[PDB]
RNA sequence: UUUUUUUUUUUUUUUUUUUUUUUUUUUU
RNA sequence: ACAGGAUCAAAUCUUCCUUGAGCGACUCGACAGGCAAAAAAAAAAAAAAA
């Protein structure tokens, strides 16, 4: 199912026969070319080589942001798949208020580690940026901390407490507005100072209840 | 200096064969250069010094 | 050539259509069919100078390395530079190597500029560049570019154009002061730029005086450090910053003057080009060399009051 | 191919050999086959960058009408010199203005200048000065695919007017554009319309056998016209339409109608140009079934003629290329030193001419005397003497074919008109004769070569050799005489009569041919059979054997020695200067075989007379025979005793094949 | 997804970057 | 451009001379594109066929 169907001859003969002529130029045509390339080379020097290298040029296509984002993602993604590898364990599942032990490394030098612990806060869901925060209590002093996910100094990570619940899933997932109402943007329909005396309003934001 | 890096041993070998310097006796018209050399000399100059070939022609039936 | 409406969805769906990631391989073996016959290895001098290349921007990153530093890369991508001819002080009268970079459709290339790529034997080029190198440096001609001539861990010069603003006052230009907010204050003074000369001792104004108008658009260089490189899809890692839009075309050479003298001494650099043997394979991907000291050491630094 | 044109430049024996200027052909021309081509796409998208910008009714550049021969006059004062001017001189004077019927009449009640010939009132005068017909059509650029046959067939109706060419031209190449489509019938209509309209009034060569339309008369003593515009050397269709073509009969083949298959056939014969996928698809149709039988009479030879034609050339083209393809191969020296080391007819399926053959069989009644020799001159050509191959069956199926025909004959009809004509159908009957000849000459050699590991045609026969004689003996008396080689100042030589002097030179030399032959057929016949052929065969390549023997003729003895009567008187009063290069040595051999037991024959035959014409001819062509005829001419001379003084100076001194071996 | 410093990078080249202009044409 | 010329005449593959510097280099000769629609930070993106 290439081509439409041609009333061509079947016979084994006239395929033979046939055969002999499609090699015929088809060697002559290597011939030709062979010349006029050595012809070219000996006279002006001029080569050309095969690509070395994918590139648009190489297909015949121009250059195009959306070229450009697409190999932007294919570098994100095989970055990704190439640091997955490096790590001796594997990520746990969690969510915002589950308590977690993070351990990580100090001084690679000094031999100095470090265990952190808090409760999430904020789990900044992306490629390759994600990173988690991280907040506690030490003597009455609050400190916070926002770790990348994607580390290779991340020694272990462990959750101590969670709260699986339909909650966390709901604020573990990107919702859509209800309805188009928000184009109204209420917080614009603001008076003048300067502005003509329209009502009782005073300057500033109006009202919506009359 | 940039000459005797760059030809050949066989004609490496000979450089060093000739009693003195072979620029001040090429300079001086007390010694002939071969190809191999002229070549370097004249990519170190950047100008030919001679007539080169030109490989073309059509040939007359 | 859509609506703005159809463009802006257009924008969002985009992702939604784009192909599977190549397999990108460990190694990589080379041919006669990828080499040219007049390429040599030639020994530098001490009045020897190499040739550019060029590039187009396609974004920042952030990168790791071996001591765990993130730092930010600029990704840039040789669209297929291949030198056109050369230039002869017999010929013309100067030393140059012309190289073209990028595609153009069939249907826009006048006649005379195809009856030059007929002769070429290449397909029809964007742009077309030229650079000054020394006589020893000339590459034959139809010789294709490579990620390889530039060694990971050396300086480099990148120049390119700025982005655009269109017009600007003299406070968002070149950041004037003004006036206050208050305590007495015209309106117009607010950001008035004050004073733009002297009495009628001096009746003129000088030249090249700070002034309001269109910003942006200017030639600007900088200075940047190979940090990774792709023999595959042909990819360079810059680190720092360059200038101009993501797609832009960028010119990077070699370090010139302190530059080159503090950071490129010590660095083995292949002068000519990147010349293959048959029958040896060779790296694919390519990382810059991590420091000798531990970034992450804080010594103590002594405070003593006199 | 560069070594390949030296080597003919630098020959000294290759030669252009051409008796008539009418002799010479076009080349022969093989069509590869049809392959997608991208890379064609992309080039035709550099053609129209600047489309949007130009004229969208008149793009393509203007016709100019064709220049003058002679310089125009200095001041260019054509209206007030008032002299009449031609269509194409009026219209590049008028700055190429139209002028339609009504406007054409107005000015010639008033002015002089456009009261020409060409200047017809009721038809006017087109940009480019068409006019009689081509100035009341379009051009043919802006006509719709769908009115292009139409178009075609009212034009083909309509150094004078020169401006045709144009409007033919413009035609041809909308043809090529709009190929894709146009029906597939109308698209043969088409290509048959410029056919005829490229080769009006032409003249066919006296070796060819394969021929469009048969000659009639023309309403000159003779009636032939001959126009060198119009030679045969020139090709009707260029080969671009044809090759663009090529792929649409491939997709449609059995879309076609026999009618429209046999025009297609000749179309492409007349052309010249060949196609192997298109000639086998043809091929592997078409059968018998006990459909060809759909097939006329009329078409039927027409289709097996073009075929014919074309499948020769194929396979002698191909034989061509075969040693050609040796030296494009590359041989390595290991190759050498290793050798070194070492060192110390059939183009015709046969079911296809089995039901060619049964056709010809079943229907033999239904053939006219041209359509029958057509067809009949084009099976023989795979027979041969030399020993799929067809069968005993098949050959004698067409053997009786050609009984039943001849028996059926009516004998002329016409009352014996134009004189071109009665040679025309002369030499159809001598071809006749000659596959008649071959047909007996193959059956009698396979059985006889078979016979030792382990249908009455004479009679049909015999009435054409004598309806030969009676008609060369009218037709010579009839005809004029010309001057001889042999014997304002300028000898008058009318072209126009050498044309059908060679005919009728060539007709007799077919006789000749095929008397020989039979006598070869008959004594096949039952010394040992392998003796025998061994005999035939010898006296085929041309050496030593035993002398030939009329009585071995037996019936056919009287009509032999008529038809040598005939031809001596006609190479008495008309030399020797017309006879056929490629059938000359038959000449000899049947006066070598009529020296035999002889009474009175001895002093007609010398032995200016036939045969010092014959030699006279033979020493003059002797740069163009081959080893084969001039073999067989040696050892003829020789049987007869004859002895010149010029031919045997030729005959031993000018041949390396033959003089330096023994 | 955009803008910005409150973020990040450079602090090199000046026969360089860049450019609107081929000039044996002495009366367009 | 191996285009022209000399010679008791050239490794495959021009021994030597002329072309002022083979028109600054390449290329074209139906070559080249101002305005309109649409799009449009510079810039890029449309083969012809009402």
């Amino acid at each position: 199912l290439l081509q439409p169907p041609q009333c061509l001859p079947r016979a084994p003969s006239h395929l033979a026969k046939l055969m002999e002529e499609e090699e015929r130029l088809r060697l002559y045509r290597h011939l030709k070319k062979e010349e006029r390339d050595a012809a070219t080379l000996n006279k002006f020097g001029i080569w050309a080589g095969e690509p070395i290298a994918d590139t648009p040029a190489a297909k015949m296509q121009p250059l195009v942001a959306r070229t450009c984002r697409q190999t932007m993602r294919h570098l994100q993604q095989i970055e990704i798949e190439r640091l997955d590898k490096q790590r001796n364990f594997q990520v746990p599942l969690f969510g915002p208020g589950d308590l977690m032990e993070v351990k990580y490394e100090l001084s690679r030098s000094q031999q100095t580690f470090a265990t952190f612990q808090g409760y999430c806060v904020e789990v900044r869901k992306k490629r390759l940026n994600s990173s988690f925060v991280l907040r506690n209590s030490y003597e009455g002093i609050g400190v916070e901390q926002r770790i990348p996910l994607y580390s290779p100094r991340i020694i272990s990570l462990k959750v101590v407490s969670s709260c699986a619940s339909p909650t966390q899933d709901f604020l573990l997932e990107r919702h859509k507005p209800l309805t188009r109402d928000y184009r109204y943007k209420w917080k614009y329909n603001f008076r003048g100072r300067w502005s003509r005396r329209i009502g009782k309003h005073k300057p500033g934001i109006r009202s919506v209840e009359k | 200096k940039f000459v005797r890096l760059n030809v050949s041993e066989a004609q490496r070998q000979e450089i060093k064969n000739w009693p003195g310097s072979v620029v001040r006796c090429i300079e001086n018209g007390a010694c002939i250069p071969s190809r191999e050399l002229q070549s370097r000399l004249e990519q170190v100059v950047g100008v030919p010094l001679t007539r080169r070939k030109k490989r073309a022609g059509n040939r007359r039936l | 050539y859509d609506s703005r409406w159809v463009k802006r969805l257009d924008r969002l769906r985009e992702s939604k259509f784009y192909d599977p990631a190549p397999i990108i391989k460990e190694e990589e073996i080379l041919e006669a069919d990828k080499i040219h016959p007049l390429l040599k290895k030639v020994t530098p001098s001490w009045n020897s100078r190499r040739t550019g290349l060029l590039a187009y921007k396609i974004g920042m990153m952030s990168l790791w390395d071996g001591w765990g530093e993130r730092h930010a890369v600029t990704v840039c991508q040789v669209d297929r530079c291949v030198v056109m001819d050369q230039r002869t002080l017999d010929k013309d009268g100067y030393e140059a190597c012309v190289m073209g970079i990028g595609y153009k459709p069939i249907h826009k290339v006048t006649k005379p500029m195809l009856g030059v790529y007929i002769r070429s034997q290449i397909e029809p080029k964007s742009r077309i560049a030229e650079f000054k190198c020394s006589s020893d440096c000339l590459l034959p001609v139809g010789h294709e570019m490579s990620v390889r001539h530039f060694t990971p861990g050396q300086q480099v010069f990148v120049s390119g154009w700025s982005k655009d603003k269109g017009y600007l006052g003299v406070k968002k230009r070149w950041g004037f002061a003004g006036q206050n907010a208050s305590h007495g204050v015209e309106a117009k003074a607010h950001s008035s730029p004050g004073s733009i000369g002297q009495s009628k001792t001096v009746n003129v104004v000088w030249r090249f005086k700070k002034m309001a108008g269109h910003a942006g658009g200017d030639p600007r260089v900088v200075n940047c450090k190979v940090f990774r490189i792709e023999a595959q899809r042909n990819l360079i890692f810059l680190k720092g910053c360059v200038p101009g839009y993501k797609g832009s075309l960028i010119k990077i050479s070699d370090a010139r003057g302190k530059t080159h003298h503090r950071h490129n001494r010590h660095i083995p650099l292949h002068f000519p080009t990147f010349v293959p043997e048959p029958g040896v394979s060779y790296p694919v991907t390519l990382e810059c060399p991590d420091a000798e000291q531990d970034p992450f050491l804080y010594p103590e630094i002594a405070i003593a009051d006199k | 191919s560069v070594a390949s044109r030296i080597h003919f430049l630098n020959s000294r024996t290759r030669f252009q050999t051409a008796v008539h200027a009418s002799d010479v052909a076009p080349p022969f021309l093989l069509l590869p086959l049809a392959s997608p081509r991208p890379l064609l796409a992309y080039h035709h998208r550099f053609r129209t960058r600047n489309r949007k910008r130009g004229s969208r009714f008149h793009p393509h550049p203007l016709p100019l009408p064709p220049p003058p021969l002679s310089p125009p006059r200095s001041d260019a004062a054509h209206l007030f010199a008032g002299k009449p001017l031609a269509a194409s001189a009026v219209s590049t004077a008028a700055g190429q203005q139209t002028l339609p019927p009504p406007l054409l009449r107005h000015l010639q009640g008033l002015f002089p200048v456009f009261r020409g010939p060409e200047c017809d009132p009721s038809c006017g005068v087109g940009p480019a000065g068409e006019a009689a017909g081509l100035a009341l059509l379009p051009p043919p650029s802006l006509v719709e695919p769908r009115h292009l046959e139409d178009l075609a067939r009212r034009a083909l109706q309509a150094g004078a007017c020169k401006s045709d060419r144009l409007f033919w031209r413009e035609l041809a190449a909308r043809v090529e554009k709009v190929r894709d489509l146009l029906p597939i019938e109308s698209l043969v209509r088409l290509l048959t319309i410029l056919t005829l309209n490229g080769a009006s009034g032409t003249v066919r060569p006296v070796k060819q056998i394969f021929q469009a339309f048969e000659t009639q008369d023309e309403d000159n003593r003779t009636g032939l016209r001959l126009a060198s515009e119009t030679l045969p050397c020139v090709r009707p269709l260029p080969p671009r339409l044809l090759l663009a073509s090529t792929r649409e009969f491939l997709e449609d083949l059995k879309k076609l109608s026999p009618p429209a298959t046999a025009a297609l056939a000749a179309t492409f014969a007349w052309s010249n140009c060949a196609s192997s996928a298109l000639l086998f698809a043809l091929m592997e149709r078409w059968a018998w079934r006990q459909h060809l039988g759909d097939f006329t009479p009329a078409d039927f030879a027409l289709f097996v003629s073009a075929l014919g034609h074309l499948l020769s050339q194929q396979e002698a083209t191909h034989v061509k290329y075969s040693r050609q393809a040796r030296h494009l191969r590359e041989i390595s020296g290991k190759q050498i030193m290793a050798a070194f080391r070492e060192q110390k007819a059939w183009h015709f399926t046969a079911a296809f001419f089995d039901g060619c053959c049964r056709f010809m069989a079943t229907r033999a009644e239904s053939f006219s005397l041209f359509s029958f020799a057509s067809a009949a001159r084009t099976l023989v050509e795979n027979l041969d003497a030399v020993a799929a191959c067809p069968t005993p069956d098949s050959v004698e199926a067409l053997a009786k074919a050609i009984s039943l025909f001849v028996a059926s004959w009516d004998g002329g009809d016409k009352t014996h008109g134009r004189l071109a004509t009665r040679a025309a159908n002369l030499l159809l009957v001598a071809r006749l004769l000659r596959a008649a000849s071959q047909c007996e000459l193959y059956i009698h050699l396979h059985r006889a070569l078979r016979l030792e590991a382990e249908v009455d045609t004479v009679g049909a026969c015999k009435t054409l050799l004598e309806h030969i004689s009676c008609e060369l003996g009218l037709l010579h008396s009839e005809l004029e005489a010309l001057p001889l080689l042999n014997s304002r100042g300028f000898v008058h030589i009318s072209p126009d009569t050498v044309y059908v002097r060679n005919e009728l030179l060539a007709a007799a030399g077919e006789s000749a041919a095929a008397v020989v032959r039979l006598h070869h057929a008959k004594s096949l016949l039952q010394l040992s059979t392998g003796a025998r052929v061994d005999r035939v065969k010898r006296w085929m390549r041309g050496q030593q054997a035993e002398r030939m023997q009329l009585e071995t003729l037996g019936e056919l003895k009287s009509e032999a020695e008529h038809l040598a009567d005939a031809i001596d008187r006609v190479l008495r009063e008309r030399g020797a200067a017309g006879l056929p290069t490629e059938q000359l040595a038959d000449l000899m051999e049947v006066f070598a075989l009529c020296v035999g037991d002889k009474r009175v024959s001895q002093t007609p035959e010398e032995t200016l007379s036939s045969l010092q014409a014959l030699s006279s001819e033979i020493v003059r062509r002797y740069a163009a025979l081959d080893v084969n005829q001039k073999r067989r001419i040696k050892w003829a001379t020789r049987q007869m005793d004859w002895k010149d003084p010029y031919l045997n100076h030729c005959l031993g001194r000018f041949t390396a094949a033959v003089t330096r071996q023994r």
